[PDB]
């Protein structure tokens, strides 16, 4: 498991953020689940939407003007919340004209305990 | 022809009247990947704004050279950052370090309690370990021993292998200070039974240390009689041990011998 | 080429106007939706954001669209890249929505025709907190001294470690200030040894009773070292000889349980700052 | 980087639509044909993309803009509009790695079409949304490997507020003895003026929603069968700009419509691969030749007193059942719910009762 392990405690804001491998590629998708099936967040430049029960609240987006890197920063982290966090890179390539798409999915264990 | 109209004129607030030089009490203290916000910088100037700050990348946040500083990094070196507390970030010049800002000096911050993280553990003991030792630093540096909530799998290890190694040299002989302090902080700071040195090494010790680290605490048969005689004159430390100080005594010998009211 | 240069106000708004943009040829005629600005924005376009109908041309200040949102309202929010935007030299300021028959092909030839048209990209403001960038206000609002147009970032009660670097010289030149003892609360390292060192210096002013009873529980180490280095300059003093450095033997006896037979001094605690740990916790049980 | 061409798409389907009781969502049409272009590939992928003014380098892009439209029409508490979408892929189909590695969260599900086919994808939407009896026992086979499902929902409350007071309204034109539905009279100012769409005139209003920029347009006429094929956005955006603020003492139906439709022919002209088995080439999806048999869209609005509730439901299976297609009524109007920003438009449609 080469992917960075993260602990931190309950009530810290734990911050997660991804770098993307491919940083010639146009941006058009970053999105932060959690395993194995849920929907975090879903992000488009500045724009944010949420799905299921989540709001900006609850988790944030303090990545709106950088596309290299993707941050999400948790508020209040409950026992709940913790767990392993999936956050994906969907490019296009805007050179030539083709039906390519380039994915990146890379998962972060957050661990929150007392 | 043309329906002209002049835009209205600018007012600038504090969101643009900023440059990075004359702020570096903001752009030091700060976390990781976090986007603390210089003002427009021109396209000459970004690299030494990037050579200033090494663990500071430039981020071009909006336009006008609207950039910010991310920080990925923490490059702070064991025998500078860790052997004082005070500093939470350094500046390099001319091959020298500083606690004050300077007209091209490099910045170079810390991780937060990076004692509480085990970076420096390897080069700590390395360095105290005699004729250097600060009773001020390395003594707090024992305060990780029952502060360490770091709960990684690398914090962990770090702590338990610092354990281990100062083991060693405090069972080949406990005269050093830093193992005094050692002792010192093990009343309870591994939970309240987590000590046996008493039965490793120190169960077995030069005859010098009877008579100058341990007087009335390890004695000789005739003394080992002579020390349960009587009614405690001899427990704990009333008739000539009291006058040395209580820096080397065994844990179980401790609260057993040394219980006097 | 321009013909006709005609202008039609907006009845719903007065900001959002058409041009019936004819030219030389009847395939180049188009009605473009174009939006100026003459208000002033206190509010928010969009939760977070405002988009000002103003975009700069590539090649103009920053200042220009800033001006449109109050200052007072506009202390917190960073502009940054938006979409791109297409606007008209002649009024600069112009914000050209791409609708119907116009599109940004058409709106590329006709900048390659003429210059009526110029690129840029839409003012897009987002709210961060406020923005603190010079040298004497960071170290003003982490001392409280202004509370106000600084980020919570130094503004949390020190929760964080954003300002700890200063305010360590800061409590160094006078542990008086009631915020010193506040930001000491938060339980950090520099902090820790700032307050040692002062307390090792200066342990005769209640600034370090305070001090001690904050990080005896869970810190004894810089309580202990500030404890052992000033009595060593002050041997003699009437408080500081009990159970430390100077007592009436040779060396520093009664350091343990020997402290909890004590009656003279370690009894009726006037002061638990002059004793470690071994002299407290373990004494209450003797 | 546009969706110019999407609302269009949604606009022309409601073009066709011969009826004289509609409510349709033009958005929910316009969602489904631009997000199956992720399973289409080859002729169809290039059908879709041509029925909406997307070249292949302004994909991606574009969805950008979708989900920043998303973004903004999800903005606020008092209204709000909830957009899903689910998939669900015979068991026997062998999707994609890559397909199944990039789009599985965004609503593929795997299931059998030949065991309890209907009940389980009913209790999924009604998971994901607040659709429930969207899928019927007759709507799928033993042959369907597929099915697709879109919903919207909309609640607006109204930046101003309907006064309920007594008055009713009848109709004796045709096709009924006699009808009653409930009338209101409200005196507020509005931005409502009168225009020609093609030497004819039409009362225009709009009505405004509390903190939403989303707003719904009413045009009253004669002959508005003209006034439906003559809908575009740019139409729309430019009948919003000419409509402007005075005092308006208007009087407006709590009127209440259910609609379903089949958008088969009128979603089929523009993409003919996508619904013939010979020619379905949607690779990106799976290697076997799978195709699309038929597509029904079921819409609900309601207007109060004090704001609409509007849903949708588009629905890609084998087969459905029918709809009446002649109810004929007199003296309509037409309603538009339109975003300002994003130019989305989310429903329109006819009334009865004035
Ligand atoms: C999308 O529509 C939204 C409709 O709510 C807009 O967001 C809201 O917009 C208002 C202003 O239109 C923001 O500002 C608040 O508005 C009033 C100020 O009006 C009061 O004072 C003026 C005189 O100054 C007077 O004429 C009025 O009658 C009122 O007495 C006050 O409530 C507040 O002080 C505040 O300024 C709202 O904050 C905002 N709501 C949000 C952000 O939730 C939005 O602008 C539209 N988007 C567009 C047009 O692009
Ligand atoms: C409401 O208006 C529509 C459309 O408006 C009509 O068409 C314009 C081009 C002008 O001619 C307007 O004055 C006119 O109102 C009416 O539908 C249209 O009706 C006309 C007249 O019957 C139809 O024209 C016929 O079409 C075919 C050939 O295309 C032949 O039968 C005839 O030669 C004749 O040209 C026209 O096709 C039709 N358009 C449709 C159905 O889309 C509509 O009747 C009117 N409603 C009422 C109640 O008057
Ligand atoms: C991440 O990107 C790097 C940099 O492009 C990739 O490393 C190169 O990948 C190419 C692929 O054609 C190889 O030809 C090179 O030999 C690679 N160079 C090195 C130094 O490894 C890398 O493969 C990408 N992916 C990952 C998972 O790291
Ligand atoms: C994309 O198209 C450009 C056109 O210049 C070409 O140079 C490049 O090789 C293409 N890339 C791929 C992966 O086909």
């Amino acid at each position: 498991t080469p992917f960075p392990q993260t602990s931190k405690k309950i009530g810290d804001d734990a911050t997660l953020s991804c770098n993307r491998n491919n940083t010639n590629d146009y941006v058009v998708m970053s999105a932060w689940y959690k395993e194995p099936n849920s929907i975090i967040l879903l992000a488009a430049k500045s724009d944010v939407l949420y799905f299921d029960n989540y709001t900006k609240d609850k988790i944030s987006y303090d990545s709106p003007y950088d596309d290299l890197v993707t941050t999400i920063t948790i508020k209040s982290l409950t026992a709940r919340d913790a767990g392993t966090y999936v956050c994906a890179f969907f490019m296009t390539s805007t050179t030539n004209d083709t039906d390519k798409v380039d994915y990146e999915e890379y998962s972060t264990e957050l661990i929150v305990n007392t | 022809e043309l329906p002209k109209r002049d835009p209205p004129p600018g007012v600038p607030t504090d969101e643009m009247l900023l440059n990075v030089d004359k702020m570096h009490d903001v752009i030091a203290p700060a976390k990781l990947l976090e986007y603390v916000h210089i003002g427009p910088l021109a396209k000459d100037k970004e690299d030494k704004v990037k050579k200033r700050y090494p663990e500071f990348r430039l981020v071009n946040t909006g336009p006008g050279g609207l950039s910010a500083l991310l920080r990925q990094s923490y490059a702070g070196t064991a025998p500078n950052c860790c052997r004082t507390f005070q500093r939470t970030h350094y500046w390099k010049k001319d091959g020298k370090i500083s606690d004050k800002y300077e007209e091209g000096a490099v910045l170079e911050s810390c991780w937060p309690d990076v004692h509480d993280t085990g970076k420096c553990d390897v080069d700590l003991f390395d360095w105290c370990q005699g004729d250097t030792f600060d009773r001020n630093i390395c003594h707090q540096w024992i305060g990780s021993a029952f502060n360490r909530a770091d709960r990684t799998v690398e914090g962990q290890q770090s702590l338990i292998n610092l354990y281990n190694k100062m083991q060693t040299l405090c069972s080949k002989d406990a005269s050093v200070p830093i193992c005094e302090s050692f002792l010192h902080h093990l009343r309870a700071h591994n939970t309240e039974d987590s000590k046996e040195m008493i039965d490793y090494i120190l169960r077995q010790q030069s005859a010098d240390f009877k008579q100058k680290y341990m007087r009335c605490s390890y004695p000789t048969r005739d003394k080992l009689e002579e020390s349960l005689k009587y009614a405690e004159p001899r427990e704990c430390w009333d008739p000539e041990c009291s006058n040395a100080n209580v820096n080397f005594l065994l844990t179980r010998n401790y609260n057993n011998l040394g219980l006097c009211n | 080429t321009l013909n006709r240069i005609k202008i039609a106000p907006g009845i719903a708004d007065i900001r959002d106007k058409y041009m019936e943009l004819g030219f030389n040829y009847p395939e180049y005629n188009r009605a473009v939706k174009f939006a100026e600005e003459s208000y002033t924005y206190y509010y928010e376009t969009s939760p977070g954001e405002i988009k000002p109908k103003f975009c700069l041309i590539d090649g103009m200040s920053i200042d220009h669209c800033s001006s449109f949102i109050v200052p007072e309202f506009a202390k917190q929010y960073v502009l940054i890249h938006g979409e791109p935007c297409s606007s008209f030299k002649f009024r600069p300021g112009s914000l050209i929505y791409y609708q119907n028959e116009v599109t940004p092909e058409y709106i590329k030839d006709l900048k390659h025709a003429t210059d009526y048209i110029a690129s840029g990209q839409r003012c897009h403001f987002i709210k961060k907190d406020y923005l603190l960038g010079d040298s004497d206000s960071v170290a003003k609002c982490c001392s409280k001294t202004n509370t106000k147009h600084c980020p919570k970032i130094f503004n949390n009660n020190y929760k964080t470690e954003h300002c700890d670097d200063f305010m360590t010289g800061f409590c160094r030149n006078d542990p008086g200030n009631p915020n010193c003892l506040e930001w000491l609360r938060a339980k950090r390292k520099p902090a820790m040894s700032t307050y040692s060192d002062i307390c090792s210096k200066h342990m005769d002013a209640r600034y370090c009773s305070e001090f001690i009873r904050i990080i005896r529980p869970d810190y004894f180490t810089f309580g202990d070292t500030a404890l052992y280095v000033f009595c060593n300059d002050h041997k003699g003093n009437r408080n500081c000889w009990c159970a430390n450095y100077p007592k009436s033997n040779s060396g520093d006896k009664y350091l343990g349980p020997r402290v909890c037979w004590l009656h003279e001094c370690t009894d009726e605690s006037r002061d638990r700052k002059w004793l470690y740990y071994n002299q407290d916790v373990q004494r209450t049980r003797c | 980087y546009r969706l110019q061409g999407f609302t269009n798409a949604g606009i022309v389907a409601y073009k066709n639509i011969q009826d004289d009781n509609i409510v349709f969502s033009p958005f929910g049409y316009s969602f489904s044909m631009f997000m199956s272009l992720l399973p289409a590939s080859g002729n169809t992928r290039i059908e879709l993309l041509k029925t909406m003014d997307l070249r292949k380098r302004d994909l991606g892009p574009a969805f950008t803009e979708l989900i920043s439209g998303l973004a903004k029409l999800k903005t606020s508490k008092y209204t709000y509009t909830d957009l899903t979408y689910q998939s669900f892929v015979d068991n026997t189909v062998s999707i994609k790695p890559s397909y199944y590695q990039q789009y599985h969260r965004f609503g593929l599900y795997r299931l059998n079409f030949r065991r309890d086919a209907v009940n389980k994808i009913n209790s999924i939407v009604e998971r994901r949304s607040g659709m429930s009896n969207v899928v019927d026992s007759n709507m799928l086979d033993n042959n369907t490997l597929w099915a697709i499902i879109n919903t919207i929902y909309f609640k607006g409350i109204w930046q101003y507020p309907f006064d309920i007071t007594k008055t009713r309204n009848a109709s004796f034109t045709n096709k009924y003895g006699t009808k009653t539905v409930p009338m209101m009279n409200v005196v507020t100012k509005l931005q409502g003026n009168t225009i020609t769409i093609d030497d004819e005139e039409y009362d225009m209003v709009r009505l405004p929603y509390k903190d939403a920029n989303i707003s719904m347009y009413l045009a009253i006429g004669d002959n508005m069968t003209h006034f439906t094929d003559s809908i575009t956005a740019a139409k729309l955006d430019y009948w919003s700009f000419q409509l402007g603020n005075k005092v308006y003492n208007l009087k407006l139906p709590k009127f209440s419509i259910e609609n379903k439709r089949d958008i088969k022919s009128i979603a089929e002209m523009m993409a003919p691969s996508m619904f013939n088995p010979d020619n379905a080439s949607f690779k990106h999806m799976t290697r076997d030749p799978l195709y699309i048999y038929k597509m029904f869209q079921n819409a609900k609005i309601d207007v109060d007193e004090q704001g609409t509730v509007a849903e949708a439901s588009t629905i890609m299976v084998a087969t459905a059942r029918s709809s009446p297609e002649k109810l004929e009524f007199n003296t309509p109007f037409v309603f538009i719910i339109r975003h300002d920003i994003t130019g989305f438009i989310l429903f329109m449609g006819k009334v009865e009762s004035p």
